[PDB]
RNA sequence: UGACGGAGCCAGCGAGUCUAACCUUGGCCGAGAGGUCUUGGUAAAAACUCCGUCGUAACGAGGAAUUCCUAGUAAGCGCAAGUCAUCAGCUUGCGUUGAUUACGUCCCUGCCCUUCACAC
């Protein structure tokens, strides 16, 4: 892997992110990526629950 | 309800960059904590 | 563990949670068993018996 | 005792073993428990020694 | 994900509510201890 | 052999049990030393003893790494044997081959049916300095056993996340320099302790210019590893995996091979105290 | 009361070996002649053994 | 290099007053709580040696590529334990039977190191 990272830099003057299969006849996802979406997403709802819990109130916009 | 323990951490996009830099930083500073032979 | 949860389901959502035996005995909720439903694994901090009963603490 | 009243000092009943599961034996207690743990451990004492 | 939560807000709320404890006895010592010290000297004075 | 290896024991739990003593007597002489040096009176307790002032004559002439690790620290190349439990899957195997890649001094030995007391009396006489075992779950790692020989310590590790590099697709071949060693976020004593175990797994004295670095990074009592190749630019380091990745959390340490059940504990993991999830020991 | 595995019971020093007595089922001779006073000191053998028990209790 | 039955026989780990089902049909006693019984269904050492008998929709040992492995090793067989992390969709121990092929070479592919006598 060094090698080829020399080689590659010194034309432009990690794989471990990525879960690859084998073709059985190949990059599949992004565990990193993926996971970093599925947290925050779960993140931003746990924060508008806790905003929730005690309120009895709430804008209502008909507009 | 109560948990016991912490749960496993996630190692997401974040964390890696988080260890990353550090990784970084120790070799352009080029301190390393590493075994010294002794003289004699 | 058994008749703490009708199915594997409901384990997902606890497990990891504390719960303690009538003898005083913690402990935690590991994994749901695949068969029967609802059955899951626990580990205690020391044996317990068969006359104890677990409780699980919630609100 | 000073300024306790005599109702703050009232026994609590303990409770027994479900009839469902009469069978199985006596539910144990704290210290039941701690007969058992004593137990175990002095002779795992012994043993290790 | 909720488990992380739980935890590090319980841990927060003990760790302010022993700061909160800590500084009320603390100072109701240093201040109250200095008048009944002063007092107590005048009582010897006298 | 055995004998020898028996009566040396003995000899070092009977001079812990001194130093333990002679702790008192050392934390005195330090208070004599500052006396004289400051002027100050001595305490009451020093001042009436007359044995520990005559004592302290010959004491005054009297001035780290682990004791286990002292006597070879830096002197001797580790010898490390990475092996498996009974019966390993495919998988492990190829975990395995890892581990002895990224130790430059590992070899890989196959366990099929090798009994436990067997395999730590074979290694013991071929010198081998570290033994390491691993355990998996349908082909995932699950822990990781480091003994230290000849009498230990033993310590013990849980595997999580963990990402092979066949997984990775065209990844080539690993370098197998000295590799350089990050040791970030060890404070506590038993981090120490830690660092002191895993320091010593590799060669003394990497070459300045090595360009393989191995990092155990603590973030909460789970110790990342990770291993990269750098290369120096112009205007700041790039780096690049090479990997495994996993997180591995230290949940036993036993004064004793791992073969020896009954070790006094150094330390374990007490996973139901009621304080269990405030505190972070490492 | 403890049971020592016998292989560590086997391989122990000579000053702490566990005496541990096995029962005897073939007839001893002196067994089968031994005579024993049954009817008037049998009711005098119980009741000494009555005393001893009460007096042990009381202690 | 089968299936059925019988016979012979060989291990080592392991010892907490602790060890372990579910749903029904009904009789009787009991103020109740419950107690006892009755009843149908569901679930839950091996190898080895010898003797006797029969008999040779999907799939018949798994392509290309790729991975691992050098002696009590590969492979086959069962028995225990569940030891604060992991594990029962399983994990770890324990014994039994036990091989073929290399143990040379730097030719290829990678990684690395170098530029106090006598003799050279
Ligand atoms: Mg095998
Ligand atoms: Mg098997
Ligand atoms: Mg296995």
């Amino acid at each position: 892997q060094l090698k080829n990272l020399k080689a590659a830099l010194k034309a432009r003057g990690n794989p471990f992110e990525i879960k690859a299969a084998r073709n059985k006849r190949i990059a599949v996802g992004k565990p990193g990526i993926s996971k970093q979406i599925g947290e925050e997403q779960r993140k931003r709802a746990f924060e508008a629950r806790k905003m929730m819990k005690n309120k009895r109130g709430g804008v209502i916009d008909k507009r | 309800f109560d948990r016991t323990a912490k749960p496993v951490p996630v190692i997401t996009s974040e964390v890696t960059e988080s260890l990353e830099d550090m990784i970084r930083r120790r070799i352009q500073d080029s301190n390393f904590d590493d075994l010294q032979r002794r003289t004699l | 563990i058994k008749d703490m949860f009708s199915s594997a389901m409901e384990v997902a959502r606890f497990e990891g949670a504390q719960i303690k035996t009538v003898s005083g005995i913690r402990g935690e909720i590991k994994r749901a068993l695949s068969k029967p439903e609802g059955h899951y694994r626990a580990a205690f901090e020391d044996k317990i018996l068969m006359s104890d009963i677990v409780i699980l603490r919630s609100w | 005792a000073k300024l306790v009243h005599d109702v703050q000092k009232k026994q609590h009943r303990e409770r027994s073993q479900l009839t469902s599961r009469s069978r199985y034996g006596f539910l144990e207690k704290h210290k039941d428990y701690v007969k058992r743990a004593q137990d175990f451990h002095r002779k795992q004492s012994t043993l290790k020694v | 994900f909720e488990a992380r939560q739980r935890i590090e807000e319980k841990n927060k709320e003990s760790s302010d509510y022993h700061a909160k404890m800590a500084h009320i006895v603390n100072t109701i010592n240093t201040e109250e201890g200095a008048e009944k010290n002063k007092y107590e000297r005048e009582r010897k004075l006298r | 052999m055995l004998r020898r290896q028996a009566r040396e024991r003995r000899e070092y739990l009977y001079r812990k049990a001194q130093e333990l003593q002679d702790s008192q007597l050392q934390q005195k002489r330090q208070i004599i030393k500052q006396a004289l040096a400051q002027g100050k009176p001595l305490p009451k307790e020093l001042a009436e003893d007359e044995s520990l002032q005559k004592d302290f004559r010959y004491d005054q002439s009297l001035k780290q790494v682990d004791d286990e690790y002292a006597a070879t620290s830096g002197i001797m190349d580790p010898r490390i044997i990475v092996t498996t439990s009974r019966d390993p899957s495919t998988r492990l195997s190829q975990f395995a081959k890892e581990i002895k890649l990224l130790f430059p001094n590992a070899v890989r030995l196959n366990r099929g049916n090798y009994v436990m007391p067997n395999l730590v009396d074979a290694c013991k006489k071929s010198g081998t300095t570290d033994l390491v075992v691993l355990h998996e779950h349908r082909g995932v790692p699950t822990s990781l056993t480091i003994s230290h020989f000849p009498h230990g310590p033993t310590a013990q590790f849980s595997l999580h996340n963990v990402v092979m590099r066949h997984d990775i697709i065209n990844a080539g071949n690993q370098s197998e320099v000295n590799p350089h060693l990050i040791f970030d976020n060890f404070t506590t004593a038993l981090g120490k302790r830690v660092v002191c175990i895993l320091k010593h797994l590799f060669n003394a004295g990497p070459k300045k210019d090595s360009e393989r670095v191995i990092t155990f990074a603590n973030r909460g009592d789970f110790i990342s590893v990770r291993q990269h190749v750098y290369v120096r630019t112009r205007e700041g380091v790039e780096i690049a995996e090479v990997g495994p990745r996993f997180e591995m959390r230290l949940f036993e340490l036993r004064l004793g091979t791992l073969e020896n059940k009954d070790a006094d504990v150094e330390w374990q993991l007490r996973r139901f105290i009621r304080t269990a999830n405030k505190k972070d020991y490492l | 009361g403890l049971k020592v595995p016998k292989a560590v019971q086997k391989e122990l020093p000579f000053k702490s070996q566990i005496h541990q007595m096995k029962p005897q089922k073939k007839k001893t001779y002196m067994a089968k002649r031994a005579v024993v006073l049954g009817g008037d000191e049998k009711k005098a053998r119980s009741f000494i053994q009555k005393v001893l028990t009460i007096s042990k209790a009381k202690d």
